């Protein structure tokens, strides 16, 4: 839903990473969201028993 | 062909305050809800402008 | 007729800019106006407690 | 025995896409590098591509 001015092509967040990008053929604004997210933990009773 | 419009060389110029004027976009990237620090040849606030 | 023009001069300075939700620049701070403006420029907040 | 933290959940890319502007013409390689007369060093020429 971001509305880029005609002279702008890329968008950057506070960490300077690219967040919004204009498609050079359809002239529509698209957002880039990372693919990795969420924590993972493993519960083991000890490898010498199971 | 130009015929001199005025004989008076100069008049004493008087200055006003440029309250918070002359701010230009430093780069062509889009930022939302961002407080951004940039160094460039800006016009000083509350300056003397002829 | 009746026309007035104004001329000012630029200078190397550091600015802190407020960017709006729609991408417009709504406010900015001169970091060398006074100590209060300098502390706003360093603290990255338009309100100083 | 215990609970251990591991790496965060990763999702691997599945495709690769390229998005370039719709451009058809070829750049003037034959009138920049192949010109009949070049400019002098003191009055060099500048061209837009
Ligand atoms: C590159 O190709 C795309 C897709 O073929 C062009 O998109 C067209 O844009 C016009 C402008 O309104 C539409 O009327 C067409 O319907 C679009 N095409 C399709 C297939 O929907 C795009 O314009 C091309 N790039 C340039 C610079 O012309
Ligand atoms: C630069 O101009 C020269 C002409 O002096 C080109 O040389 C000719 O190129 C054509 C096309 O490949 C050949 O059929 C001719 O045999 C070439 N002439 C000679 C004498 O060999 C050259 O191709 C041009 N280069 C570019 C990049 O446009
Ligand atoms: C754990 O396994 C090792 C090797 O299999 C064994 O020597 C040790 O006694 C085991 N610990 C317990 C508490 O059974
Ligand atoms: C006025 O214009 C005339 C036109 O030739 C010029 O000769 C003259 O020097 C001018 N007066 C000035 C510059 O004071
Ligand atoms: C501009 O300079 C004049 C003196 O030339 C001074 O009286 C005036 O206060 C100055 N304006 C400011 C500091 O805003």
């Amino acid at each position: 839903n971001k509305k880029f001015l005609p002279f702008q092509q890329f968008g950057r967040d506070i960490a300077d990473t690219t967040d919004a990008v204009r498609d050079p053929q359809t002239l529509e604004i698209l957002d880039i969201t990372p693919c990795s997210f969420g924590g993972v933990s493993v519960i083991t009773p000890g490898t010498n028993t199971s | 062909q130009c015929v001199n419009l005025t004989t008076r060389t100069q008049l004493p110029p008087a200055y006003t305050n440029s309250f918070t004027r002359g701010v230009y976009y430093p780069d062509k990237v889009f930022r939302s809800s961002v407080l951004h620090s940039t160094q460039d040849l800006f016009l000083p606030f509350f300056s003397n402008v002829t | 007729g009746a026309a007035a023009y104004y001329v000012g001069y630029l200078q190397p300075r550091t600015f802190l800019l407020k960017y709006n939700e729609n991408g417009t620049i709504t406010d900015a701070v001169d970091c060398a106006l006074d100590p209060l403006s300098e502390t706003k420029c360093t603290l990255k907040s338009f309100t100083v407690e | 025995k215990g609970i251990y933290q591991t790496s965060n959940f990763r999702v691997q890319p599945t495709e690769s896409i390229v998005r370039f502007p719709n451009i058809t013409n070829l750049c003037p390689f034959g009138e920049v590098f192949n010109a009949t007369r070049f400019a002098s060093v003191y009055a060099w020429n500048r061209k837009r591509i």
